[PDB]
C-alpha cells in the first residue's frame, strides 16, 4: 500500500 | 461534549499524554475537545489533531482490509458458506470508520477550515478533508460513492491551488498534500497517470528549491520526497 | 449484555474474526457475550476469552507505566508543577484497566470456575484469576492492596495444587501458571527467592518429563519452559 | 519486564 502523511 | 468540562489547556495536554502512551482513541476524544472549545488552533495542535485521528482511521482501514479480505474469500466459486457473519462484522467496523471520518468531517466543517485564512492553517484542514472523504471512498458501495469521490477531489484541489500560490514547493504540507493527493489519484479515481505525473512534479520542483533551505528543514522536506520516490517506484 | 441477542456461535466466529483484524476490544466483548450465554466453554473458547482480555489489558498495562513514570517524574525534587493533568489521565486509564479486570473476574465467578471440573478448565481458569488480580495489585495502593495480593495468591495456589495433582509437569498450562505464579512472586509479592525457586523448579521437572511426549508437544513445552529460563536469567 | 503466558 502507497505512503500517504 | 464529554469534553465540555475540561479546560481547553488540559485537553491539550492530555493528548499529548495519550499520544505517549500510545492511546490515540483517548488522543483523538481530548483533541476533539479542543477544536470544539472554537478557538482557532496553534501548527502544534493542528498536527495533534492530525496524528491522533490518522491512527485511529489507520488501525480501522486495517481491520476492514483484513474483514474485505476475508468477505471476499468466503464468496468466491467453490467456498463453505460462513453464514451472515463476515459480512455483519466487516459492516460493523465500516461503520465505526464511517462514523470516525464523519466525525473528522464534521470538525473541519464546523468551523476549522472557514475560520483558517493563512495558507499553512489551509492547506492542511483542506488535506484533512482530501484524505477523510478519501477514507470514505475506500469502503464507498452506492449511490453516493461518485459523490464521496468527488468531495474528495475538490478539496484536495483547493488545497493544491492555494499551496501553489501561496507555499514554496518544499514545504512539508505542500509535498505531503500532493503525496496523499497522488495517491488519490491512483487508488481512488483510476487515474494512475495522473498520480504519477503529479507525484514526479512535486518531487522535481522541490529537488530545485533545497538549496533555499536550512539543515532542518531540509531534512523535513526531503523526508517527504523520498515518500514520492517511494511510491513512484512502487508505480513505475 | 449488548450480545445477548447474538448465536452463541455466531460470536465465537467473529471473535476469531476480531482477533485476524487485530481488535481485540471488540474480540472480548464478543467472548464475554459467549460466556454469558450460559454454557461451559471449550478449549479453543477458553483460549479466545484469554487471548482477548490479556491484548486489551496487556494495552492498558503498558499506557498505565508510561503515564505512572510520567507521573513520578513530574512529582520529582526540581520538577515544574504540571497541574493534575498527568495524574488525572492516570487516574482514567487504571479505572479502565480495573473496570475490566473486575469485568473478567466476574465472569470467573458467575459462573465459570464453579461450572469446572476438569483440570484443563479448572486450572486455566484459576490462573486466570490469579492474573487479573495480580493486574490490580499492579495498580493498588488503598486499604484493600494486601487483601488483592492474597486473592491472586489464593487463585494461583489452588490453580498450582490441582495442576501438580492431576497435569504431567509438561503440561502447558500447568507451565503457563507456574510461570505467571513466579512472576507474581518477583513483581508483587516481593519473594524473589520463591519465583526463582518455583521456576526452577518447574522447569528441571518438565525437562525430566519431555521424553514422553510427541514432537508437537514437545514444541507446546519447550516454548513455555524457554520463558521460565528467560525469567531466571533476568533475575540471576 | 518479565515473560507472563
Ligand atoms: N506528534 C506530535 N505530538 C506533534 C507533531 C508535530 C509536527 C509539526 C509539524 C510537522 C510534523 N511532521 C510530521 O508529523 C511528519 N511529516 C508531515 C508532513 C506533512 C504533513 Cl501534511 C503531515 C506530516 C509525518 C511523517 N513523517 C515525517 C514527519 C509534525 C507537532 S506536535
Ligand atoms: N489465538 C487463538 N485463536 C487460539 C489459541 C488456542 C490455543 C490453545 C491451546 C494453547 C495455546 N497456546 C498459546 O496461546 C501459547 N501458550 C500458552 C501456554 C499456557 C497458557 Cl495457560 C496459555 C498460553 C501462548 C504463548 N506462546 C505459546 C503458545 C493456544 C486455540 S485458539
Ligand atoms: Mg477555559
Ligand atoms: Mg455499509
Ligand atoms: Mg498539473
Ligand atoms: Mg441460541
Ligand atoms: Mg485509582
Ligand atoms: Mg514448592
Amino acid at each position: 500500500f502507497p505512503a500517504t502523511v | 461534549g464529554a469534553m465540555g468540562s475540561m479546560e481547553r489547556a488540559s485537553l491539550i495536554q492530555k493528548a499529548k499524554l495519550a499520544e505517549q502512551a500510545e492511546r490515540y482513541e483517548d488522543m483523538a476524544a481530548f483533541m476533539k475537545g479542543a477544536v470544539e472549545k472554537g478557538e482557532e488552533l496553534s501548527c502544534e495542535e493542528r498536527n495533534l489533531l492530525s496524528v491522533a485521528y490518522k491512527n485511529v482511521v489507520g488501525g480501522q482501514r486495517a481491520a476492514w482490509r483484513v474483514l474485505s479480505s476475508i468477505e471476499q474469500k468466503s464468496n468466491e466459486e467453490g467456498s463453505e458458506e460462513k453464514g451472515p457473519e463476515v459480512r455483519e462484522y466487516r459492516e460493523k467496523v465500516e461503520t465505526e470508520l464511517q462514523g470516525v471520518c464523519d466525525t473528522v468531517l464534521g470538525l473541519l466543517d464546523s468551523h476549522l477550515i472557514k475560520e483558517a485564512g493563512d495558507a499553512e492553517s489551509r492547506v492542511f484542514y483542506l488535506k484533512m478533508k482530501g484524505d477523510y472523504y478519501r477514507y470514505l471512498a475506500e469502503v464507498a458501495t452506492g449511490d453516493d460513492k461518485k459523490r464521496i469521490i468527488d468531495s474528495a477531489r475538490s478539496a484536495y484541489q483547493e488545497a493544491m491551488d492555494i499551496s501553489k500560490k501561496e507555499m514554496p514547493p518544499t514545504n512539508p504540507i505542500r509535498l505531503g498534500l500532493a503525496l496523499n493527493f497522488s495517491v488519490f489519484h491512483y487508488e481512488i479515481a483510476n487515474s494512475p497517470e495522473e498520480a504519477i505525473s503529479l507525484a514526479k512534479t512535486t518531487f522535481d520542483e522541490a529537488m530545485a528549491d533545497l538549496h533555499t533551505l536550512s539543515e532542518d528543514s531540509y531534512k523535513d522536506s526531503t523526508l517527504i520526497m523520498q515518500l514520492l520516490r517511494d511510491n513512484l517506484t512502487l508505480w513505475t
